[PDB]
């Protein structure tokens, strides 16, 4: 499973298992781009999100609830949805995944 | 060592 790798490797479950997981398949200056695109709120409140014009391909790891540390299960789903990332510091770039719309 | 946008790259990016 792609999760299970991506995230191996990543080092993003390689001491814990982290429950969810966007990878975006565009390129990093698309991405960061986004900074500059639609401006709205994000879940936690702080108006400095921006939410991408476009439908990103992207792929949502989920944490099948089954599953426990060292062994994290992770449930693949691919889907194009816009994305909305919190952009701060200079040059302003994305910082935190926020959603996909 | 590792910034928060930096963070950012090698959590979610994949291009």
């Amino acid at each position: 499973n792609y999760c299970n790798q991506m995230m191996k490797s990543r080092n993003l479950t390689k001491d814990r298992c982290k429950p969810v997981n966007t990878f975006v398949h565009e390129s990093l200056a698309d991405v960061q781009a986004v900074c500059s695109q639609k401006n709205v709120a994000c879940k936690n409140g702080q108006t400095n999100c921006y939410q991408s014009y476009s439908t990103m391909s992207i792929t949502d790891c989920r944490e099948t609830g089954s599953s426990k540390y060292p062994n994290c299960a992770y449930k693949t789903t691919q889907a194009n949805k816009h994305i909305i990332v919190a952009c701060e510091g200079n040059p302003y770039v994305p910082v935190h995944f926020d959603a996909s719309v | 060592k590792e910034t928060a946008a930096a963070k950012f790259e090698r959590q979610h990016m994949d291009s």
